[PDB]
């Protein structure tokens, strides 16, 4: 840029692990951050908090939107927040800072980082909905016209930038089970889905458009990573005590 | 990019003169409603059981964001128009932690009725049930729960106010209608509503009408804004 | 020394293709090596030479943790990248701890322990300095003196990997060369003098396993081409190291494992001298004039033994050949005589000369 | 860019604990050294000159970087690992003003031997020269120069200072060999020394061992500091 | 850029010279600057000094190099420092501040200059060794991985950017001598290399990489400036008293 | 499997009688009734199990 | 129960007088020794390489515990008393921090001896290797290590301290020989120490022998109590 070296980059560091930005994010927060008072109302069990494990940056998933299949409102990722389950077979893993414990509950947060060229220009829609995988008209919100409303930050491609939302917890429990509750009827104590506080929203804004040249760059990777504030767990079993089932996708 | 963000305004005005929302009208406007709207019709003889004794002619499903809206012919204030401001104020939100006030009103009869709640019952329903339609084990009188009796011959309007008791942080609205979790029966809904006739005596050849009319409370809040979802013009139910 | 090893040394660089649409993926894996003070031989910048030494271009981090035994503090790897505004990507390095290998290295692991991400965005230098998680206070030198038979391990494994592939354009170099420089951190430390793990390049020449035939014995050297009056009354030629009597150059020990009927070859520096009529049955003459010194004969008398010379030239080879041959079968020392002539005394060595079969 | 630079620091640790270079271990290590070396090899009768009176056995040339290493098969200290730690460290420097220490031991003889220094003889040897293959001129013991006398019935191993005598501002260490300038020949070597033997009296027919070791000084100093050269690895001298 | 006229550039201005630059440099220092104060110990006679001519900054050199002759560790220039003797015939000129005198000493500040495209990727690396010229390891040290270990400033072709070396005086005189003293034998009094106080490397580290188009630029050149800080002159003589030799070339 | 919750390991050695005071962990406040009013055909789940090994 | 723990105690007298462990003799008697005990023989001829030069003639292993005891009939004084106090006393601990003490004697040459020490080299050995026999690679002398040279002419017994280092919390004491870790190669002992001669001259017809005494040092420690191995009495060295 103007120096021997690159441009002076912005850090950011949690416990174990580093991220690197370079320019001016664009953030927002779910809802009114707070500190949670009725937990401890919950479970007779001491909370647990395990600050160098819960506090650090992850990378769980990078999409690939290409030309072609960028559309207004093509989803390039939908799923159930908070799932990071990931297992050679389609099956939480303890090799990462996971528990396999009853309870839990904690607030998010969610980087979004994306890398284009100086030449290409679209825009990216990265949304939160509260348990939006029970709201009668889920696959009605989906449009990014929906998504605007809802808390969420924008992805300049024009532009390289980064960006961050803020997920306060908020539930109905108010502490979130990790794994399965399967023994109920339909009718009452229906089947309980772990860990399902709402739905990741990221969308196609302004669709992906490149330069018309053969060598250039048709695809551009969408990689995205979560952290959490504070956690608090008061479930303690045996790792195998209950099990995982696999995780029911959701897709419109 | 927080939901309101003006990165760069480009105001060629002065802002227009402040009125409060109560000064050139008397009224102050804020989005809080105790305005009262319908929620049901009308039942026959031959809609009840065999046996209309302790019997419950409706089981209504408590739902801060109504029911679901069923048009008929017969009924054209929900066909022509759709439901009332309620439920539509409640579909930019997402939980609720208040109680509701029901005013029910009972026409075709001069002889007592009871109402009764609920709370700990599942909320599986999205259209109230009638009579020997309404699935057994519901529809028969409680003893041990709130309720209200009321002569129609003093009174024919019933008014109530249903409380909140839910085992939860929140209370959840806009809930889904047939398949599950343990959220969808026991969080969603205040509970059920049982209304029915002291009597077993047979009811009047022209039938009774029930007319049930709620509105939200002081407890009650609108905790989360979520994005509202797209909506649809009345004014175009005739094309 | 902290300001010594402070000072960042070059490692082997590598391309960075954004058109490979295979290696430039999210997840492959770019560039990985173990974690330790000296950088692995085939991380370095090497120069090899046929029957010589390979020399490597060490950081001054690694040299001078080669006169140590033990070590330990963090390491700064400074990652320098060739490329222009326009060139965007991120990269995943990490520190993994207890592995010296990529057998089991993914991505997807590799966030699970001490690790940075790095975006390239108009930014072409940046240092990850990798910690010092050890089982034990000081960690041995990977390399060391010769006096075992094996190398010890790092304590950890750095590795880089693609987090959003490298992205150019038409009007811009699709290659963008990444050049990893070490240094070592302010903590660190170097704890025993050794044998050095290291030697100077000034002379690579070396003598391996391989078998040299001994440069005769120290104090015998320098040596030169004489006369002797026990060997065929002084006509003959034989490699002196004084010019009074007795004064023989004597070889040092043979090993055992050498053909009896094998000549020599000078493999270091030589001498020039100068030499034998025509032999009977054959038209092997040798003309009066100076020649190398190449090849050479063993001559034994009883514990001592001894060399006599032969010109390099392809007819001296021959008859160094045959002369090996006819010791080997106990022949007549009056028949082996027509061995180069003795004409006069020639130059001494620099030092000692060496040999091979 | 100054040699030790860093742009943009992604350190995601604390640093290590600090220990001394002599905590966990009891020594202070920095980059002094005064730990002896070998230089030498043996030498026989039929080396030397015909009339072997005040003429010196060995003409040593002094360089802080050591001699130009050069393998035997007699000698495998040089050849299976290279030249020791001091011509390593000399490697990454430029210039010298110190003197060096000389200890020097004689085995195959009881008889007095002789060691001067010649600070103003130009070094212009990488490797010792022995006897008769002495050139002239040299290896003839001079009578005004810095000299130690001892007996090897008394002790067999020689100590001594040598001095920095050179008309300069440095010394340079690493010296090309063989074809010049000014600085080559004067200012590079401390000089030359000269060992001898008091007595004409022939040596022993078993021979003479002398080995000699050296270490740095304190008026010593590693001045200027530049890249390293390229190194061998002495763990790869089998393949 | 973004204003009518270009970007404001820095100004670098000494004695009858002015230099202009754009971007932020890239620097390092030789040794410990300081204060000659034994070289009064070597001359009688009064030294001199000639501030408006010394501290001048002059161009010697310029060097051209392409993408085709672009190699790893390609050295651009190597010439021993400092000699900037330029004459019709290979043949110390008096055209510019350069004295024909016995014995002089100063220190030097060397400048680079480079001006590329905002679509090119390279690495230039230019470091200085003190006399290495007598090292027996010299043709051995002009690799890049060696010369990263000296003193050195480095160049992106990435970014324009400009690069300052400063070279305070080291040697074992402690003046150099301007000319030759030949009378001398190999053994002792060997010939004395007028003014080889060290060498100059500049060398690739990154391969110069362009566009593949064919109106683009495949060649760019490589400016090169000095300036001494202090000079002091001690011998004074006739300008052909003592004869300036063909300088000795010392390539690998 | 047991060892790894809330457990408490009681000796009969001379004792006859001993409490153990079971928590209250749930992931709600208040826990709804196991069993009730007959209204649907499902009796409601308990949120936690006891066991003596 | 602690290793010491009297429950009920029946003394039927008063405690004996106390002395000082040295009244009634004039020493403190605790348990420290600083007493030297043997350690090897002797080496002959046809022991050493064809080359013999810089090429050491032992490779002694250094422990705390001594080396693993070989009976011979040339050496009685392991076959009818058990090893020395050293390794008795070492038996019933099992860390060690400190270095050791040598002395060495070499009898049968009037020439120069070397003793050099590695620190970093694995201890994988409980008996010392001679000459010929000894593992290549071994046995040369290094350039770098901690040594002392000297001549026999002027003392014929070597006496240094070896030091303390390992990159470790302790040192490890009555290590198992034959199969492996990483705890017993480079923490258990203090390295090798090698002896040769500076001479390649031939050893003398009536062979050289070495004996090498060892004691504990200041810094040294028995750290952990651990109980004692079942002893064997030398007193039936006979039946």
């Amino acid at each position: 840029m103007d120096r021997p070296e690159g441009s002076e980059e912005r850090t950011v560091q949690t416990s174990n692990v580093v991220l690197g930005e370079t320019n001016i994010e664009s953030q927002d927060i779910a809802s009114k951050e707070y500190s949670p008072t009725w937990d401890r109302l919950a479970s007779s069990e001491v909370s647990d908090e395990y600050p160098m494990l819960t506090d650090r940056w992850l990378f769980w998933k990078s999409v690939k939107w290409e030309v072609n299949d960028s559309a207004f409102g093509k989803m390039l990722v939908q799923e159930k927040f908070p799932q990071s389950w990931v297992q050679m077979d389609v099956n939480i893993p303890n090799f990462i800072p996971f528990n396999i414990h009853q309870y839990m509950r904690a607030d998010f947060e969610v980087k979004i980082y994306v890398n284009p060229n100086d030449f290409v220009s679209g825009w990216l829609i990265m949304a939160f909905l509260y348990q939006g995988s029970e709201m009668f008209d889920y696959k009605l919100r989906r449009n990014p016209a929906a998504l605007m409303q809802m808390p969420h930050v924008l992805v300049n491609v024009g532009a390289a930038n980064e960006a961050t939302l803020k997920i306060p917890y908020r539930y109905v429990r108010p502490f979130m089970r990790c794994k399965d509750i399967l023994r109920g009827d339909n009718l009452i104590t229906g089947v309980t889905e772990p860990l399902n506080m709402g739905v990741l929203f990221v969308e196609v804004l302004i669709p992906f458009r490149t330069s018309a040249a053969s060598s250039a760059p048709k695809s551009l990777d969408v990689s995205l990573f979560v952290k959490m504030t504070n956690a608090k767990f008061t479930g303690m079993v045996d790792g195998s005590i209950a099990l995982l089932s696999k995780p029911i996708a959701l897709p419109e | 990019t927080p939901n309101v963000m003006q990165p760069t305004p480009l105001l060629p005005t002065t802002n227009d003169g402040r009125v409060t929302f109560g000064e050139a009208f008397n009224d102050l406007k804020d989005l809080a409603r105790r305005y009262q709207l319908y929620w049901e019709g009308t039942i026959l003889e031959g809609n009840l059981r065999a046996i209309r004794r302790n019997s419950a002619l409706v089981q209504l499903p408590l739902y801060p964001h109504g029911l679901r809206i069923q048009p008929d012919v017969n009924n054209p204030i929900w066909n022509i128009m759709r439901d009332g401001h309620i439920p539509v104020i409640s579909s930019g939100f997402r939980y609720f932690r208040g109680g509701l006030r029901l005013r029910i009103v009972v026409e075709g009869l001069n002889s007592c009725v009871w109402v009764q709640h609920h709370p700990d019952r599942p909320s599986i329903f999205s259209r109230p049930i009638i009579g020997r339609y309404i699935a057994a084990k519901d529809a028969y009188r409680n003893h041990a729960y709130a309720a209200y009796v009321q002569n129609m011959s003093v009174n024919r309007t019933i008014e109530v106010e249903v409380p909140f008791y839910q085992p939860g942080l929140y209370g959840m609205l806009n809930a889904s209608d047939n398949n599950t979790s343990f959220d969808r029966l026991r969080f969603t809904g205040l509970g059920d509503l049982l209304i029915g006739i002291e009597g077993e005596q047979p009811i009047p050849k022209e039938g009774i009408e029930i007319s049930v009319y709620y509105s939200i409370a002081d407890d009650f809040s609108f905790n989360i804004f979520c994005g509202f979802p797209p909506m649809v013009y009345c004014d175009e139910t005739y094309s | 020394i902290s300001g010594i090893i402070g000072v960042y040394g070059l490692l082997k660089p590598f391309d960075w293709n954004a058109n490979d649409t295979g290696r430039n993926v999210g997840g492959h894996l770019l560039w990985s090596m173990p974690v330790h003070p000296q950088v692995d031989k085939d991380q370095v910048i090497q120069v090899m030479t046929q029957s010589k030494l390979t020399q490597y271009y060490l950081p001054p981090i690694s040299v001078v943790s080669s006169l140590y035994a033990y070590t330990r503090g963090s390491i700064k790897y400074k990652f320098l990248f060739g490329n222009n505004p326009r060139h965007n990507a991120r990269l995943l390095v990490a520190y993994i701890p207890g592995i010296s290998s990529d057998n089991r290295l993914t991505l997807e692991r590799a966030r699970n322990s001490a690790h940075v991400v790095f975006s390239l965005n108009e930014v072409s230098e940046f240092v990850f300095t990798v910690p010092y998680i050890t089982d034990t206070m000081w960690w041995p030198r990977k390399y060391g003196g010769p006096q075992a038979a094996g190398e010890f391990v790092a304590p950890s494994y750095i590795c880089m990997f693609i987090l959003n592939p490298l992205v150019a354009m038409e009007s811009v170099p699709s290659i963008v060369t990444i050049v990893p420089m070490i240094a070592a951190g302010d903590d660190f430390e170097v704890a025993v003098p050794a044998q050095p793990a290291v030697g100077l390049s000034r002379n690579i020449d070396v003598i391996y396993p391989k078998d040299s035939i001994i440069s005769f014995k120290s104090g015998y050297f320098p040596v030169y081409v004489g006369s002797w009056h026990s060997f065929f009354d002084s006509t003959k030629a034989i490699l002196r190291y004084g010019a009074v009597s007795d004064h023989i150059a004597q070889l040092g020990n043979i090993p055992a494992n050498v053909n009896r009927k094998a000549f020599w070859i000078v493999v270091g520096d030589t001498i020039k001298f100068k030499t034998l009529d025509k032999i009977n049955g054959t038209e092997w003459f040798i003309p009066e004039g100076e020649y190398t010194l190449g090849y050479g004969v063993v001559w034994r008398d009883g514990a001592y033994a001894y060399m006599v010379p032969y010109p390099l030239t392809p007819l001296g080879e021959k008859i160094a050949q045959y002369t090996a041959s006819l010791l080997a079968s106990n022949t007549a020392i009056s028949q082996i005589r027509p061995i180069p002539d003795y004409i006069v005394d020639s130059a001494a060595s620099k030092d000692n000369i060496l040999w091979s079969p």
